[PDB]
Protein backbone atom coordinates (compact mmCIF):
# COMPACT_ATOMS: atom_id res chain seq x y z
CA UNK A 1 0.00 0.00 0.00
CA UNK A 2 2.61 2.31 1.19
CA UNK A 3 5.75 1.68 -1.11
CA UNK A 4 3.47 1.90 -3.99
CA UNK A 5 1.85 5.18 -3.19
CA UNK A 6 5.36 6.21 -2.33
CA UNK A 7 6.57 5.60 -6.20
CA UNK A 8 3.79 6.94 -7.68
CA UNK A 9 3.62 10.47 -5.82
CA UNK A 10 5.99 12.44 -8.63
CA UNK B 1 14.58 3.06 -21.46
CA UNK B 2 17.97 3.24 -19.79
CA UNK B 3 21.46 3.84 -21.02
CA UNK B 4 23.00 2.03 -17.84
CA UNK B 5 20.69 -0.95 -18.58
CA UNK B 6 23.62 -1.35 -21.54
CA UNK B 7 27.43 -1.79 -20.77
CA UNK B 8 28.56 2.22 -20.74
CA UNK B 9 31.65 3.71 -21.67
CA UNK B 10 34.34 5.62 -19.66
CA UNK B 11 32.64 9.02 -20.08
CA UNK B 12 28.95 7.54 -19.00
CA UNK B 13 30.69 6.25 -15.85
CA UNK B 14 32.11 9.23 -14.96
CA UNK B 15 28.47 11.02 -15.41
CA UNK B 16 27.14 8.39 -13.59
CA UNK B 17 29.24 8.97 -10.59
CA UNK B 18 28.18 12.59 -10.25
CA UNK B 19 24.73 11.52 -10.93
CA UNK B 20 24.55 8.84 -8.10
CA UNK B 21 26.01 11.99 -5.51
CA UNK B 22 24.36 14.04 -6.47
CA UNK B 23 20.94 12.38 -5.74
CA UNK B 24 22.55 11.29 -2.42
CA UNK B 25 23.13 14.81 -1.64
CA UNK B 26 19.73 15.93 -2.24
CA UNK B 27 18.47 12.95 -0.36
CA UNK B 28 20.68 12.50 2.68
CA UNK B 29 18.32 13.94 5.34
CA UNK B 30 20.88 15.40 7.79
CA UNK B 31 24.02 17.27 6.18
CA UNK B 32 27.02 15.47 7.35
CA UNK B 33 28.55 19.49 9.10
CA UNK B 34 25.24 19.47 11.33
CA UNK B 35 26.00 15.66 12.83
CA UNK B 36 29.49 16.74 13.44
CA UNK B 37 29.23 20.10 15.24
CA UNK B 38 26.52 18.14 17.37
CA UNK B 39 28.64 15.34 18.38
CA UNK B 40 29.70 18.22 21.72
CA UNK B 41 25.71 17.73 22.37
CA UNK B 42 25.56 14.17 24.46
CA UNK B 43 22.64 12.88 27.09
CA UNK B 44 23.47 13.94 30.38
CA UNK B 45 22.97 10.80 33.11
CA UNK B 46 19.70 12.10 34.48
CA UNK B 47 18.94 12.14 30.08
CA UNK B 48 19.80 8.26 29.74
CA UNK B 49 17.89 7.28 32.85
CA UNK B 50 15.13 8.97 31.38
CA UNK B 51 15.09 6.42 28.06
CA UNK B 52 16.06 3.70 30.31
CA UNK B 53 13.41 4.11 32.46
CA UNK B 54 10.71 4.71 29.62
CA UNK B 55 7.98 1.51 28.70
CA UNK B 56 9.37 -0.72 26.11
CA UNK B 57 6.59 -0.43 24.09
CA UNK B 58 7.10 3.45 24.08
CA UNK B 59 10.47 3.03 23.04
CA UNK B 60 10.26 0.33 20.22
CA UNK B 61 7.42 3.28 18.83
CA UNK B 62 9.86 5.87 19.37
CA UNK B 63 12.69 4.12 17.46
CA UNK B 64 10.41 2.39 14.38
CA UNK B 65 9.00 6.15 13.56
CA UNK B 66 12.76 7.80 13.10
CA UNK B 67 13.71 4.13 11.31
CA UNK B 68 11.05 5.03 9.42
CA UNK B 69 11.58 8.83 8.67
CA UNK B 70 15.28 7.81 7.63
CA UNK B 71 13.91 5.17 5.17
CA UNK B 72 11.39 7.83 3.44
CA UNK B 73 14.82 8.92 3.05
CA UNK B 74 16.32 6.40 1.12
CA UNK B 75 12.98 6.13 -0.89
CA UNK B 76 13.67 9.33 -2.48
CA UNK B 77 17.27 8.33 -3.07
CA UNK B 78 16.31 5.17 -5.11
CA UNK B 79 13.32 7.03 -6.76
CA UNK B 80 16.25 9.63 -8.04
CA UNK B 81 19.13 6.95 -8.42
CA UNK B 82 19.63 6.57 -12.57
CA UNK B 83 17.16 3.19 -13.91
CA UNK B 84 15.35 2.47 -10.74
CA UNK B 85 12.24 3.97 -12.01
CA UNK B 86 12.90 2.47 -15.31
CA UNK B 87 12.62 -1.18 -13.61
CA UNK B 88 9.15 -2.47 -13.10
CA UNK B 89 7.22 -1.99 -9.94
CA UNK B 90 7.35 -5.34 -9.03
CA UNK B 91 11.69 -4.93 -8.72
CA UNK B 92 11.64 -1.59 -7.24
CA UNK B 93 9.46 -2.77 -4.21
CA UNK B 94 11.60 -6.37 -4.07
CA UNK B 95 14.91 -3.56 -4.08
CA UNK B 96 13.52 -1.66 -1.23
CA UNK B 97 11.91 -4.16 1.00
CA UNK B 98 15.08 -5.38 1.08
CA UNK B 99 17.55 -2.42 0.78
CA UNK B 100 16.29 0.20 2.56
CA UNK B 101 17.38 -1.01 6.04
CA UNK B 102 20.50 -1.57 4.66
CA UNK B 103 21.18 1.88 3.55
CA UNK B 104 20.12 3.20 6.68
CA UNK B 105 22.77 1.13 8.44
CA UNK B 106 25.17 2.12 6.39
CA UNK B 107 23.61 6.08 6.43
CA UNK B 108 24.05 5.67 10.36
CA UNK B 109 27.80 5.62 10.34
CA UNK B 110 27.76 9.54 9.48
CA UNK B 111 25.61 10.20 12.47
CA UNK B 112 28.09 7.66 14.73
CA UNK B 113 31.02 9.19 16.68
CA UNK B 114 33.89 6.24 16.98
CA UNK B 115 35.92 8.52 19.41
CA UNK B 116 32.76 8.45 22.38
CA UNK B 117 30.68 5.68 21.00
CA UNK B 118 27.76 7.90 20.54
CA UNK B 119 25.22 8.00 18.00
CA UNK B 120 22.78 10.71 16.90
CA UNK B 121 19.28 10.45 18.55
CA UNK B 122 16.61 12.29 19.21
CA UNK B 123 18.57 15.91 19.13
CA UNK B 124 21.72 14.37 21.03
CA UNK B 125 24.23 11.75 21.08
CA UNK B 126 24.15 8.96 23.51
CA UNK B 127 25.59 5.23 23.85
CA UNK B 128 23.51 2.26 23.42
CA UNK B 129 23.08 2.35 27.01
CA UNK B 130 20.11 4.77 25.75
CA UNK B 131 18.03 1.76 23.68
CA UNK B 132 18.39 -0.60 27.15
CA UNK B 133 14.58 -0.35 27.22
CA UNK B 134 13.95 -1.77 23.91
CA UNK B 135 15.21 -5.45 25.72
CA UNK B 136 17.34 -5.94 21.90
CA UNK B 137 20.81 -5.68 23.78
CA UNK B 138 22.47 -8.10 21.00
CA UNK B 139 21.42 -6.24 18.23
CA UNK B 140 21.65 -2.72 19.46
CA UNK B 141 25.37 -3.86 20.20
CA UNK B 142 25.51 -5.15 16.65
CA UNK B 143 24.67 -2.10 15.30
CA UNK B 144 27.23 0.05 17.12
CA UNK B 145 30.09 -2.34 16.53
CA UNK B 146 28.78 -2.40 12.41
CA UNK B 147 28.57 1.86 12.41
CA UNK B 148 32.07 1.68 14.12
CA UNK B 149 33.66 -0.57 11.91
CA UNK B 150 32.57 1.52 8.88
CA UNK B 151 33.98 4.95 10.35
CA UNK B 152 36.94 3.26 10.99
CA UNK B 153 37.16 3.93 7.24
CA UNK B 154 36.59 6.90 7.07
CA UNK B 155 34.01 7.35 4.17
CA UNK B 156 33.62 10.70 2.33
CA UNK B 157 29.96 11.52 1.29
CA UNK B 158 30.57 10.67 -2.26
CA UNK B 159 31.70 7.61 -0.76
CA UNK B 160 28.39 6.91 0.69
CA UNK B 161 26.94 8.01 -2.00
CA UNK B 162 28.29 4.78 -4.50
CA UNK B 163 28.23 2.32 -1.76
CA UNK B 164 24.82 2.79 -0.73
CA UNK B 165 23.88 3.09 -4.57
CA UNK B 166 25.25 -0.42 -4.73
CA UNK B 167 23.96 -1.96 -1.39
CA UNK B 168 20.12 -0.81 -2.83
CA UNK B 169 21.06 -2.52 -6.85
CA UNK B 170 21.53 -5.43 -5.89
CA UNK B 171 20.79 -8.38 -8.58
CA UNK B 172 20.70 -11.81 -6.06
CA UNK B 173 17.58 -10.32 -4.47
CA UNK B 174 15.19 -13.23 -4.31
CA UNK B 175 12.11 -12.33 -6.72
CA UNK B 176 13.27 -10.14 -9.09
CA UNK B 177 11.42 -10.21 -12.74
CA UNK B 178 14.67 -8.65 -14.89
CA UNK B 179 17.34 -9.71 -13.48
CA UNK B 180 19.41 -9.13 -16.25
CA UNK B 181 18.44 -5.40 -16.61
CA UNK B 182 19.22 -5.56 -11.98
CA UNK B 183 22.38 -7.16 -13.26
CA UNK B 184 23.77 -4.38 -15.55
CA UNK B 185 22.52 -1.52 -13.52
CA UNK B 186 24.24 -3.32 -10.70
CA UNK B 187 27.56 -3.33 -13.03
CA UNK B 188 27.94 0.00 -14.03
CA UNK B 189 26.98 1.42 -10.45
CA UNK B 190 29.95 -1.04 -9.32
CA UNK B 191 32.14 0.31 -11.91
CA UNK B 192 30.98 4.18 -11.02
CA UNK B 193 32.28 3.33 -6.98
CA UNK B 194 35.43 1.75 -7.97
CA UNK B 195 36.34 4.15 -10.79
CA UNK B 196 36.12 7.07 -7.93
CA UNK B 197 37.69 4.91 -5.90
CA UNK B 198 40.49 4.64 -8.48
CA UNK B 199 40.28 8.37 -8.83
CA UNK B 200 40.28 9.55 -5.58
CA UNK B 201 43.29 6.49 -4.54
CA UNK B 202 41.17 5.01 -2.33
CA UNK B 203 41.02 1.47 -3.50
CA UNK B 204 42.77 0.71 -0.62
CA UNK B 205 39.51 0.65 1.05
CA UNK B 206 37.99 -2.40 -1.23
CA UNK B 207 39.41 -5.32 1.27
CA UNK B 208 38.36 -3.11 4.05
CA UNK B 209 34.44 -2.97 3.07
CA UNK B 210 32.10 -5.70 5.30
CA UNK B 211 30.98 -8.86 3.88
CA UNK B 212 27.07 -8.90 2.17
CA UNK B 213 26.10 -11.44 4.74
CA UNK B 214 26.67 -8.88 7.75
CA UNK B 215 24.23 -6.43 6.50
CA UNK B 216 22.24 -9.55 5.91
CA UNK B 217 22.54 -11.00 9.21
CA UNK B 218 21.79 -7.07 10.98
CA UNK B 219 18.36 -7.36 9.04
CA UNK B 220 17.43 -10.34 10.14
CA UNK B 221 18.11 -9.66 13.34
CA UNK B 222 16.20 -6.53 13.41
CA UNK B 223 12.94 -8.48 12.07
CA UNK B 224 13.56 -11.20 14.42
CA UNK B 225 13.55 -8.68 17.36
CA UNK B 226 10.28 -6.81 15.88
CA UNK B 227 8.59 -10.63 16.14
CA UNK B 228 9.84 -11.06 19.97
CA UNK B 229 8.45 -7.75 20.85
CA UNK B 230 5.14 -7.81 18.44
CA UNK B 231 4.56 -10.88 20.57
CA UNK B 232 4.57 -9.42 24.02
CA UNK B 233 2.93 -6.13 22.39
CA UNK B 234 0.41 -6.84 19.12
CA UNK B 235 -1.76 -4.00 19.30
CA UNK B 236 1.15 -1.30 19.79
CA UNK B 237 2.32 -2.47 16.83
CA UNK B 238 -1.16 -2.59 15.29
CA UNK B 239 -2.42 0.94 16.10
CA UNK B 240 1.18 2.74 16.79
CA UNK B 241 3.41 1.28 14.59
CA UNK B 242 4.28 2.76 11.05
CA UNK B 243 2.12 1.51 8.25
CA UNK B 244 5.65 1.90 5.94
CA UNK B 245 7.50 0.22 8.94
CA UNK B 246 5.03 -2.86 8.95
CA UNK B 247 4.75 -2.73 5.17
CA UNK B 248 8.71 -3.84 5.19
CA UNK B 249 9.26 -5.75 8.52
CA UNK B 250 6.57 -7.60 9.51
CA UNK B 251 4.43 -8.22 6.11
CA UNK B 252 1.83 -5.33 5.56
C1 LIG C 1 20.53 7.91 8.51
C2 LIG C 1 20.65 9.28 7.86
S1 LIG C 1 21.51 10.46 8.89
O1 LIG C 1 21.25 11.78 8.34
O2 LIG C 1 22.87 9.99 9.09
C3 LIG C 1 20.63 10.43 10.44
C4 LIG C 1 19.39 11.05 10.52
C5 LIG C 1 18.71 11.03 11.72
C6 LIG C 1 19.28 10.40 12.81
C7 LIG C 1 18.55 10.38 14.11
C8 LIG C 1 17.88 9.04 14.27
O3 LIG C 1 16.87 8.77 13.64
N1 LIG C 1 18.57 8.26 15.18
C9 LIG C 1 18.45 6.88 15.31
C10 LIG C 1 19.38 6.01 15.83
C11 LIG C 1 18.96 4.65 15.86
C12 LIG C 1 19.75 3.54 16.35
C13 LIG C 1 21.12 3.69 16.35
C14 LIG C 1 21.94 2.71 16.86
C15 LIG C 1 21.33 1.58 17.37
N2 LIG C 1 20.01 1.37 17.38
C16 LIG C 1 19.24 2.35 16.88
O4 LIG C 1 17.86 2.14 16.94
C17 LIG C 1 17.62 0.95 16.20
C18 LIG C 1 16.19 0.54 16.19
C19 LIG C 1 15.69 -0.31 17.16
C20 LIG C 1 14.37 -0.70 17.12
C21 LIG C 1 13.53 -0.24 16.12
C22 LIG C 1 14.02 0.61 15.15
C23 LIG C 1 15.35 1.00 15.19
C24 LIG C 1 17.68 4.54 15.36
S2 LIG C 1 17.02 6.05 14.87
C25 LIG C 1 20.50 9.77 12.71
C26 LIG C 1 21.19 9.78 11.52
NA1 LIG D 1 31.00 7.94 12.21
Amino acid sequence: KILHRLLQDS
Amino acid sequence: ENLYFQGASLTEIEHLVQSVCKSYRETCQLRLEDLLRQRSNIFSREEVTGYQRKSMWEMWERCAHHLTEAIQYVVEFAKRLSGFMELCQNDQIVLLKAGAMEVVLVRMCRAYNADNRTVFFEGKYGGMELFRALGCSELISSIFDFSHSLSALHFSEDEIALYTALVLINAHRPGLQEKRKVEQLQYNLELAFHHHLCKTHRQSILAKLPPKGKLRSLCSQHVERLQIFQHLHPIVVQAAFPPLYKELFSGG
